């Protein structure tokens, strides 16, 4: 599940950073970053409560 | 080529069509042993699997 759940939107615009970083600015990478870490750390601390 | 962690495993060569295998390498998290600090000043250092 944690595996699976690795590569989830997340509701940004891509699942893989290195798209990310390559398609624009940091500027205008940093939201998608910031929403991608929100997401996988949200999902990390269900797994451990779990 | 996937496995069933929806992980890629396996890519073929695009130059010369051959099935090459990729795995991840170097993971481990560093310990270090001692005695404690009252008699000693010597460790030991362990690197996970
Ligand atoms: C790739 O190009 C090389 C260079 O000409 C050739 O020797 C080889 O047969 C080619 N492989 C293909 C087209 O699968
Ligand atoms: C360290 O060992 C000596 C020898 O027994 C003892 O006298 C001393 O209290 C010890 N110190 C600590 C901090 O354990």
């Amino acid at each position: 599940t944690l595996v699976k759940q690795l590569s989830s939107n997340f509701g940004a615009i891509s699942s893989v950073l290195n798209d990310i970083l390559a398609r624009l600015d940091p500027p205008e990478a940093e939201v998608q970053i910031d929403r991608l870490i929100t997401g996988r750390l949200q999902s990390l601390q269900t797994y451990v409560t779990q | 080529g996937r496995d069933i962690d929806d992980t890629t495993d396996a890519v073929r060569d695009p130059q010369t069509l051959e099935i090459l295998d990729i795995t991840p390498c170097s993971f481990g998290g560093v310990s270090v042993i001692t005695p404690g600090t009252n008699t000693s000043n010597q460790v030991a250092v362990l690197y996970q699997g």
